[PDB]
């Protein structure tokens, strides 16, 4: 039924080795520049790639920020309110970066507090404004 | 083993009749089951009988005391087997003491042409059923394409050298008839390059298996592909075997190609990916500074100023939660290149060096086929391959000359007898020969039929060596020239001293180019004596032929040199060259099933001629002229034991038509 393993025989194949005379030798040698064309084209992107590597050198090592450790509370401060309100100016709806802001109250509770301050803190008129941008 | 070894050893089914038997029994066969059975237990047994000892005839009674009943109830069923096992050389065949001496006074007049062992196998046979034989030789001796040297102790085959298996071949019954040096072939080859240095064994079992793994190829292409024509021309095995290593070439740069298309596909994944890395640095850069200018302000502030520190801050490690996750996959895709670059697909197909091992594979193939691979049939050259008799093939240790010399004793033989033209007629035959020596005395021979064991080669020759009046049907003439007669010639070197491994056999001889690839690519240590023998294969056969024994001898030499060292190969006592293309007694080698032949053209050549009627209006008579020899064995050509079986045939079928076949009632 099938050829010998690792023998790769197609149907289709054939037909086009046995197209014409020099047919063999055409396909292999359109396969040999083929392979040049891709050669070539791996050196230039290891190049490219290597250039943008001396780029990032340094990483971001003196960019980075010490992570504060500071123990959630639950009370807030008339000062935690006021952060609050200009989170969600600047964040909309992004309750993460909204309690990461604050870092002090959590996602719970900054979910919980648009509803709690609501009238309030005219936070759907807020809301409407950051959605403008 | 029993009854049923004996049906193998005489290449025959112990279970089933044959066609053969069919013809001559219809009754049995087109009858009960348990007949046929009872028939096949007869022949078989028969043939057993003949087996365990064919130095002494086999007759008819002895036969029927040592069968037992109830099979030995029937007498006439057991006389009819018996017959016809003697008449188609079953049993009673080769060289026996018979018991009833020959008739005196034979019935018929048989000319057979050519003492080959076609030839003679016919003659004893014929004879044996008291015709009037007489064979007529070209050469001053027997054996035709067997071939010995012989110069004091040297002896070596210029012809056949080989029994290829005692398992079902008639060679097994001859060799206990005549003693037969016997010894068996160690297949144990060593290949040595155009250096003279031998090839590792880790190459030479991995490119054999290449070799068997092409070929296997071919069969597939021709087969499962039906890859037999192309350009309305028939596919040679040559061509399929360039169009499977061109594919297999193909296949290997396929598979570069593909792999590092797979290195692209992820060096671009990275150097899009390194583009956001250093974008975010920058972002991330411009950011600090934004904290710590907002950071400057120092408190007290008012929330605004506040908001701002906490909301850079929250930004600035959002985005260095970003780079550090687009560095973890940085270092993904950095080991999964690395896996890519140190896992490369195979970097060619094949070596030169290799190539150069793979042709004398090519060679071998071109030796036993005796012609180079594009002239071989790709569906049919292998088509005589189901019927290889079981067993190690071996060679003759005292010549294969002993054979024939041994089948013409008792025979009427004219040598240097040319025959050079076959007359056939209604009402018999006329053979016009010349002597050898003289071309101008002339012989007639008047017969009632003619065994024409010329070989294909001389039946090929134009313009013709041998002319047929009335000339051969055009049926028969096409066959002849649809069929190859091929070439390889041999070089025998005499040495005193044995100076090569004498526990191997034979060794190999790389060719430094394609093209002369079996130039002396083989040599066989076969003898007692110190003798080592060449074979000149594929294209270098008939090249070599063009070419001085002596010219031919120092490449020899030179090679055995290179493998041995200068100083170890001493000047060849005595040289023999064979140029079987050039000789004219054979014009050729052995036959070959050529591209666009069959196996069919075999049955061919064997079929007889029958003349047409002198008188018009005449009944149709008898056929006249009939063919025996290696071409005329479908199933065992190119052999000494497809020979002989054909002559055997011939004679069987030449006495039921001239002495009549009384086994069919
Ligand atoms: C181990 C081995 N097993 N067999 C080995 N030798 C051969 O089969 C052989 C060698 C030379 C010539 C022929 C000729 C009878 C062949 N006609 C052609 C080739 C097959 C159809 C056969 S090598």
């Amino acid at each position: 039924r099938k050829p010998p393993k690792g023998m790769f025989l197609s149907q289709e194949d054939v037909e086009a080795v046995s197209a014409n005379a020099t047919a063999a030798t055409t396909v292999l040698r359109q396969l040999d520049m083929e392979l040049v064309s891709v050669k070539r084209q791996i050196q230039n992107i290891k190049q490219t790639n290597s250039a943008l590597k001396e780029k990032l050198d340094g990483g971001i090592e003196p960019y980075r920020l010490p992570e504060v450790i500071q123990k959630c509370n639950a009370r807030w401060t008339t000062e935690e309110q006021l952060l609050a309100v200009q989170a969600i100016r600047k964040y909309g709806r992004d309750f993460q970066a909204i309690s990461d802001v604050i870092g002090n109250k959590s996602v719970v509770q900054v979910k919980n507090f648009f509803v709690n301050y609501r009238r309030r803190f005219n936070i759907d008129e807020v809301l409407q404004e950051w959605e403008a941008e | 083993s029993g009854v049923e070894g004996a049906a193998f050893q005489s290449r025959l089914p112990h279970d089933r009749m044959t066609s053969q038997e069919a013809a001559c029994f219809p009754d049995i066969i087109s009858g009960p089951q348990q007949t046929q059975k009872v028939f096949l237990f007869i022949r078989n047994r028969t043939l057993q009988l003949w087996l365990d000892n064919p130095k002494i005839q086999l007759t008819f009674e002895a036969t029927l005391q040592q069968l037992e009943a109830p099979y030995n109830s029937d007498t006439v069923l057991v006389h009819r087997v018996h017959s016809y096992l003697e008449r188609h050389g079953l049993i009673n065949f080769g060289i026996y003491k018979r018991i009833k001496p020959l008739p005196t006074k034979k019935t018929g007049k048989v000319i057979i042409i050519g003492s080959g062992v076609s030839g003679l196998a016919a003659a004893r046979q014929l004879q044996s059923f008291g015709m009037d034989v007489t064979l007529l030789e070209a050469r001053d001796r027997v054996g035709g394409r067997v071939a010995t040297f012989r110069k004091g102790n040297y002896v070596a085959d210029l012809g056949a050298m080989v029994v290829t298996g005692l398992g079902g071949n008639p060679m097994a019954v001859v060799s206990k008839q005549v003693n037969m040096e016997l010894a068996k072939i160690k297949q144990k080859c060593p290949l040595y390059e155009a250096n003279g240095q031998a090839v590792p064994k880790e190459k030479d079992e991995m490119v054999e298996q290449e070799f068997n793994r092409l070929l296997e190829a071919t069969s597939y292409l021709s087969h499962q592909l039906d890859f037999n024509v192309l350009n309305n021309k028939p596919v040679s095995l040559g061509q399929a075997l360039e169009v499977v290593i061109q594919l297999q070439e193909k296949h290997v740069k396929d598979e570069q190609i593909e792999h590092w298309k797979k290195i692209v596909k992820t060096q671009e994944e990275l150097k899009e990916l390194l583009n956001k890395m250093v974008n975010l640095k920058e972002k991330i850069k411009e950011l600090h500074q934004q904290y710590k200018e907002a950071s400057e302000v120092k408190p007290p502030r008012d929330i605004t100023a506040e908001f701002l520190v906490k909301s850079k801050h929250r930004d600035l490690t959002a985005l260095c939660k970003e780079y550090d996750e687009l560095a973890e996959t940085q270092g993904k895709l950095e080991e999964k290149l690395q896996e890519l670059e140190a896992n490369p697909p195979s970097d060619v197909y094949l070596s030169s060096r290799d190539r150069q091992i793979l042709d004398w594979h090519f060679a071998n193939l071109e030796f036993a086929n005796a012609t180079p691979l594009s002239t071989l049939s790709l569906k049919h050259w292998d088509q005589d391959d189901d019927f290889e008799f079981t067993g190690s093939h071996l060679t003759v240790r005292n010549g294969y000359s002993c054979v024939p010399v041994a089948l013409a004793e008792g025979l009427d033989i004219k040598l240097n007898t040319a025959v050079r033209q076959v007359r056939y007629t209604a009402s018999g035959c006329e053979v016009i020969a010349v002597n050898t020596r003289s071309t101008s005395q002339t012989f007639i021979y008047k017969c009632d039929a003619v065994l024409c064991t010329l070989p294909l080669g001389v039946l090929k020759q134009q313009p013709p060596a041998v002319q047929f009046v009335p000339p051969l049907p055009e049926w028969k003439t096409s066959a002849v020239q649809r069929m190859g007669f091929g070439n390889l010639n041999k070089v025998v070197l005499c040495f005193d001293r044995v100076f090569w491994d004498p526990s191997v056999n034979l060794f190999g001889h790389v060719g430094s180019t394609t093209a002369s690839r079996g130039e002396l690519f083989l040599f066989w240590n076969l003898y007692k004596a110190p003798i080592l023998l060449a074979l000149v294969a594929g294209e270098a056969a008939g090249i070599m032929e063009n070419i001085s024994d002596d010219v031919i001898v120092g490449r020899c030499l030179a090679i055995l040199k290179g493998i041995f060292g200068s100083s170890a190969v001493p000047q060849p006592k005595e040289t023999v060259v064979s140029r079987w293309r050039a000789d004219p007694w054979a014009r050729g080698s052995y036959s070959y099933v050529a591209a666009g032949s069959s196996g069919n053209d075999y049955d061919l050549m064997a079929q007889p001629i029958t003349p047409g009627p002198s008188i018009p209006g005449a009944p149709q008579p008898i056929p006249r002229l009939f063919f025996a020899g290696e071409h005329t064995i479908r199933n065992y050509p190119a052999t000494v034991h497809g020979a002989l079986l054909s002559g055997l045939r011939e004679a069987g079928r030449i006495a039921d038509q001239f002495l009549g076949a009384m086994y069919t009632l």
